[PDB]
RNA sequence: ACGUACGACCAUACCCAGUGGAAAGCACGGCAUCCCGUCCGCUCUGCCCUAGUUAAGCCACUGAGGGCCCGGUUAGUAGUUGGGUCGGUGACGACCAGCGAAUCCCGGGUGUUGUACGU
RNA sequence: GUCCUAAGGGGGGCUCAUGGAGAACAGAAAUCUCCAGUAGAACAAAAGGGUAAAAGUCCCCUUGAUUUUGAUUUUCAGUGU
């Protein structure tokens, strides 16, 4: 890293105990249907920000060999893909692949439906903002299972997918747009993706009255093949680090309103 | 329901001296009248932050300004110990300096608009003698 | 269509160049001779690359040039066409509508020989546009121009024979 | 060699089309409207600023994911209203229009049942915030003394908080660091061009009547230029909404629908292109 | 005082907190009501002493503005 | 109408990320009509955005800045992977050791400083660098030499390069130690 | 439906040529005092919107050659594993599956669309 | 053995290598003009999709060569502001 840019492109891909904002990558196979574009455009467009797409045919099944997703994670610095593929078998399938450390930590398969599938473009409604963070509700009984599942890894997707910017404050104009996941334990259940702007009215009490209307897209998935973390791989990505502003609590020792040091005896 | 100013409209330069009094007109915000220790007063127009007029004549430091109630006069008061009454639409001196002071005329006081009589407006002014 | 106002050509630009291809008292007197030809400050013109050759080196000024546009730009190509004579060759008119031609002597332009500049020759070269080459030359919008509005060999041919009264050979 | 050949086609890409178009500087647009300071959630407008020949549109934008909103726009030919009718490009038009924007966001939003959630969670230590907005000039140069300062000055001396710096308006000295707000007034009311109005009185007759020929037939003095500004803009902002109707001729849309598809001619169909390939091949085989 | 930044003769006069003429010390600036360009209120600055302390008994600075 | 969702079991929240969970299973209809399904799904989804703008509203601090009016969110709680590992101390290099056995402290950073008086000239120079002290006297107009060095000296070298010849000596032999030192720690 | 200003997809939009364009809008344009910047008012910037002009830009359509984008076929086939298997000295010859291509061939097409203001 | 108001950073303007056609000396190879030019140049890295009104190249400003604070993280401190 001779160069300065280079040194600071260096500096921002490598690991901090902070983590940088997190990056998708939307990518296609060889064969992709037209629904499965659109399903990819629509959700490039709730997550412009933190994602890069690519624009060729791949020749990757990424249950069979991964290298190149591996490649493309390290070449990219991205590390959430989703995987556009069509096939006799399964018509359209959008293949939602985790890394960690520029391998698969974990891989998942949603079925999109052709039928009820509707673009963005086909509500005639004000859109969400560029960049603007979406609330999040997930309903049913199939995120509750003890024993990990494909239920489980696909909340833990969608939590991720539009997690956006975290930040400490938030202005309560930024409240208007959720993003609802229905699903529900059991012949193959049906996962349902909607998002709704919202609407808020007087009711003669402090709180106000929340009115929803639909903003797109309209997916319905049935989850498929799965792909689980090695379980010292998802130790260690679940390692949580600790901010130096994170004080280390010492017996006995405390800080006052006034910024005192203060000692205890007994 | 008057709301809380918060940030800068404008700066506006045009003093060679520091400013010692400043006031709104009357009439509305659009009209300030500011004296300074350049022997001068200054209107200016608040809408576009741009000056309107430059009141000279007196040889001291204008101590203060002050509109008429009904808002068609401004008097300054200053230390060459004299008083001058200005036309603020126009930024023209009406009639002579107001002299008899001793010393330093420091304050301004125009009489109410209700309690004008014999066709004319009165105008008290505190000195230093 | 070919009446129409907005194709009539006239002449972009003027440039004018001395290469000595060697700096400093040379080339500072060739632009002084440009200096005074044209009335503005020429531009020196480094060597891009290094030939053993021709004695030159990279990032070295070389060359000398001057643009000129208006009817300064006429009044100039009336006094090289006056010294050259009205006469040019097919050779030297290009295919996209522009041409030039070289001179080995700057006095006979009109300017007195002063003995502590000397003689020195330079390459005229006109260009030839027709109005809205603004197109191809302002920032935003910037496009093509079309073919039809593209000027020709022919074209630029006829046009120096009728307005100049000059002979091709 | 040949270049543009089959594989260079193939491997060509294509840029945006508004690049292409060249209309639109992507590598700003990105830090305009995905960049921001603190990452508190908050929708973000931009003062658009643009220019024709003939016109100045000024938009106040939001920008959502299929497409730009406009929330109010205001053009310097509607100064007609007000009582401008000439020289509606320079920079004291554009300063009406920068107000007249102004006027209208501020009386749109009513600061001049469905309520926010900050009027919902408002407490009892809080003010009136001002409207914020960020400048977009496009791919105009920032030079001292250019007419898209001159719609920032007008909208901000309206009311829209827009961050701005006073080193590139007219009459500002780089070399002592001051403005000059005479010259500023002067612009504002139009005093350049009456100056220049005067100068080629006084110089050049035959020029000043080519170049001012509508203010004379018209019969606008130069000195009155100031008054009539000042006019302007007391309407302005009297009345940001006045309804103004221009000479060109009036239809309806579905009027104008059928005035445009009468010549408007529709595209070929697939008999027909198949019957002139046919008769593109007996004429090729006679 | 708040601090003594720098002796001009050692460092280890420095680390010591020798106050001696030419010595840049920290002083709290509280009293003079100094206001930065963003709003803060500054009352901590740097002054350099003017005088010879052990000769004189007292310190005498002069705030570096 | 009300602002206050009744379910047989509460939700639950992650208000850093703005996530209301709701165990509650969503009784969607065994019908094939669209406008019924989306009714009921609309229905529910105006119930969890409701119930979380109530959390919102009411369980979060509020300040009114000239930014706005924000709330003040918790930190996230949801468990979520990480995707570069936790950074670890880089390997002790032979220095580091060499240092921690022999108690040397690290250098102040006035101490450190890439500056330095010169009495002579009575200004401030630097170190090393450009202009650096290191180069001193490379450019000055005289240098006094002895005749053993000028005797012992090679042809075609001169005397107004030694100083930039015992520069690179040393910078070599310190890349020679860094990359040891890097061969070392990408072998641990 | 047409035009303009911001856009979304980012070639079905790109490369080449021809024909036409009511209305208004864009645009070519005219002038260099002031603001501003160049070797050159070429570009940028300022003033005019009067006068000429649709010649070019722009839009629509057409035409080859490329390119590009969709659907079927290829084909559940080559190929890779399970090694499930029936016999077989064992191997092998065959079924049973799980993943899963591409070349070639056929057919269609050469832009949809959001906000605001106008014609 | 010579050269430099250093690198870096921010902003703005421009588009490169090459090919064709033109221009006194100038002739494969000097400079200038136009057209075509997905980068085939340059700069970093080792793409299987790096960068084109730029991450390339020149202008304007800084060059102050390693700022201050911290009850917080880690290590140390017989000289613990």
């Amino acid at each position: 890293p001779r160069n300065a840019r280079s040194k600071r492109a260096l500096e921002k891909r490598a690991p901090k105990i902070v983590e940088n904002p997190k990056t998708c990558l939307f990518l296609r196979g060889t064969t992709c249907s037209q629904i499965t574009q659109d399903a990819m455009n629509d959700l490039y467009a709730m997550r412009q920000v933190h994602a890069k797409r690519f624009h060729k045919k791949n020749a990757i099944h990424p249950f069979e060999d991964a290298t190149s997703l591996c490649f493309f994670s390290e070449k990219n610095d991205c590390s959430l893909m989703v995987f556009g593929s069509s096939n006799k078998k399964r018509p359209h399938t959008l293949t939602f692949v985790r890394m960690f450390d520029y391998k698969v930590l974990d891989m998942l398969e949603f079925y999109l439906d052709p039928d009820t599938y509707r673009s963005i473009s086909q509500f005639k409604t004000s859109k969400i903002p560029i960049g603007m963070r979406p609330m999040m509700v997930f309903a049913g009984t199939a995120f509750e299972s003890p024993v990990p599942n494909a239920f489980t890894m696909a909340k833990s997707m969608l939590i991720d997918f539009f997690r956006g910017e975290p930040s400490d404050k938030i202005d309560v104009e930024g409240l208007r747009f959720v993003v609802v996941v229905t699903a529900d334990e059991p012949q193959k259940p049906i996962l349902r993706l909607r998002v709704y702007g919202i609407r808020t009215k007087r009711s003669g009490t402090r709180l106000p009255r929340v009115e929803v209307e639909e903003h797109g897209p309209r997916m319905d998935f049935r989850l498929g093949r799965m792909r689980e973390p090695d379980p010292a791989m998802l130790k260690e990505a679940m390692k949580k680090a600790k901010t130096p502003q994170e004080e280390r609590t010492k017996k006995n020792i405390s800080m006052d309103l006034l910024g005192d040091k203060i000692g205890r005896i007994h | 329901k008057v709301h809380a100013v918060s940030r800068l409209a404008h700066r506006i330069p045009g003093h060679g001296q520091p400013i010692l009094s400043c006031q709104f007109s009357p009439v509305s915000s659009s009209r300030l009248a500011t004296g300074s220790g350049d022997n001068t007063a200054r209107i200016w127009d608040t809408d576009s932050g741009t000056p309107k007029f430059t009141l000279k004549g007196h040889t001291g430091w204008v101590l203060g300004v002050s509109w008429s109630p009904d808002g068609k006069y401004l008097a300054t008061c200053s230390m060459d110990t004299t008083v001058r009454v200005w036309d603020p639409e126009s930024g023209k001196q009406v009639n002579q300096e107001f002299r008899g002071h001793a010393k330093w005329v420091l304050a301004l006081a125009w009489q109410p608009y209700h309690l004008w009589r014999d066709g004319t407006a009165r105008l008290a002014s505190a000195s230093k003698d | 269509k070919a009446q129409n106002p907005m194709r009539e050509l006239r002449i972009q630009k003027l440039v004018l160049n001395i290469s000595v291809g060697e700096s400093g008292d040379r080339l500072t007197r060739a632009a002084k001779v440009l200096e005074q030809l044209s009335g503005q400050t020429p531009v020196y013109s480094k060597a891009r690359y290094t030939v053993r050759q021709f004695g030159i080196r990279r990032n070295e000024k070389i060359a000398v040039h001057v643009t000129v546009r208006g009817p300064k730009a006429e009044e100039i190509l009336e006094r090289g066409l006056k010294v050259k004579e009205y006469e040019l060759r097919r050779r030297n008119f290009s295919e996209t509508g522009n041409f030039g031609f070289g001179i080995s002597e700057h006095i006979d332009l009109g300017i007195k020989y002063d003995p502590s500049i000397g003689i020195y020759g330079m390459d005229f070269y006109c260009c030839m546009t027709r109005p809205g080459e603004r197109v191809a030359k302002r920032r935003r919008c910037k496009s093509r121009i079309g073919a039809s509005h593209r000027i020709t060999r022919e074209e630029t041919i006829r046009w120096f024979k009728q307005r100049f009264d000059g002979i091709v050979r | 060699k040949l270049v543009k050949n089959s594989a260079y086609y193939s491997r060509f890409q294509t840029k945006f089309k508004r690049r292409r178009q060249g209309k639109t500087d992507y590598y700003a647009r990105k830090r305009l409207i995905t960049q921001a300071k603190n990452k508190y959630n908050a929708p973000k407008y931009r003062l658009v600023v643009r220019f024709t020949n003939r016109d100045i549109i000024t938009q106040m934008v939001t920008s959502e994911i299929n497409g730009d909103k406009i929330f109010a726009a205001a053009y310097s030919h509607e100064l007609r209203a007000y009582g401008i009718n000439h020289g509606l490009t320079n920079w004291a038009a554009a300063y009406a229009t920068g107000l007249l924007l102004a006027r209208r966001v501020l009386a749109k939003l009513g600061l001049d049942g469905e309520y926010t959630l900050t009027e919902a969670a408002e407490t009892e230590d809080g003010e009136r915030r001002p409207f914020k907005a960020i400048l977009d000039v496009g791919l105009a140069r920032t030079s001292t003394g250019a007419r898209v300062f001159g719609v920032m000055k007008g909208a901000s001396d309206g009311g829209i908080f827009i961050p701005h710096s006073e080193n590139r308006f007219p009459g500002y000295d780089i070399e002592t660091e001051e403005l000059d707000t005479e010259v500023l007034k002067k612009y504002i009311y139009g005093g350049h061009v009456a100056e220049y109005m005067e100068t080629l009185a006084d110089d050049d007759e035959e020029r000043y009547k080519s170049q001012f020929v509508k203010y004379i037939e018209d019969d606008v003095e130069a000195d009155s230029l100031e008054e009539l500004y000042a006019e302007a803009h007391k309407q302005i902002r009297a009345d940001p909404f006045r309804k103004y109707v221009s000479d060109a001729p009036k239809k309806s849309k579905e009027e104008w629908k059928a005035e445009s598809l009468k010549y408007k001619k529709a595209k070929l169909s697939r008999e027909e292109r198949k019957a002139r390939v046919e008769a593109k091949i007996k004429q090729l085989l006679a | 005082i708040l601090s003594v930044k720098k002796n001009p003769s050692n460092p280890l006069y420095t680390q010591l907190g020798v106050l001696t003429k030419g010595t840049i010390i920290e002083v709290n600036v509280s009293d003079l009501g100094i206001v930065t360009a963003s709003g803060k209120i500054a009352w901590g600055r740097y002054a350099q002493i003017t005088n010879n302390p052990e000769n004189d008994g007292c310190v005498n600075a002069v705030l570096l503005v | 109408l009300p602002v206050t969702v009744e379910k047989p079991t509460p939700y639950t929240f992650d208000l850093g990320l703005l996530l209301a969970n709701d165990p509650n299973p969503v009784n969607v209809p065994k019908t094939t009509d669209t406008q019924v399904l989306e009714q009921h799904l609309a229905s529910v989804a105006r119930d969890g955005a409701q119930v979380l703008i109530n959390q919102l509203l009411t369980t979060t601090t509020i300040t009114a800045t000239k930014d706005g009016v924000l709330l003040t969110l918790p930190p996230p709680t949801t468990p979520l992977p990480r995707e570069k590992p936790v950074p670890q101390p880089k390997p002790e290099t032979k220095w580091q050791a060499f240092a921690r056995r022999r108690g040397i402290k690290p250098k102040t950073r006035e101490q450190r400083r890439n500056l330095q008086y010169n009495p002579t000239t009575g200004q401030w120079e630097r170190k090393w660098g450009y202009k650096g002290a290191n180069k001193r006297g490379e450019t000055d107009p005289i240098i006094e030499v002895s005749a053993a060095k000028e005797a012992m000296r090679p042809e075609g070298t001169s005397v107004r390069g030694d100083k930039r010849r015992e520069i690179r000596a040393r910078v070599k032999k310190n890349q020679k130690q860094m990359l040891r030192n890097q061969r070392i720690a990408a072998e641990k």
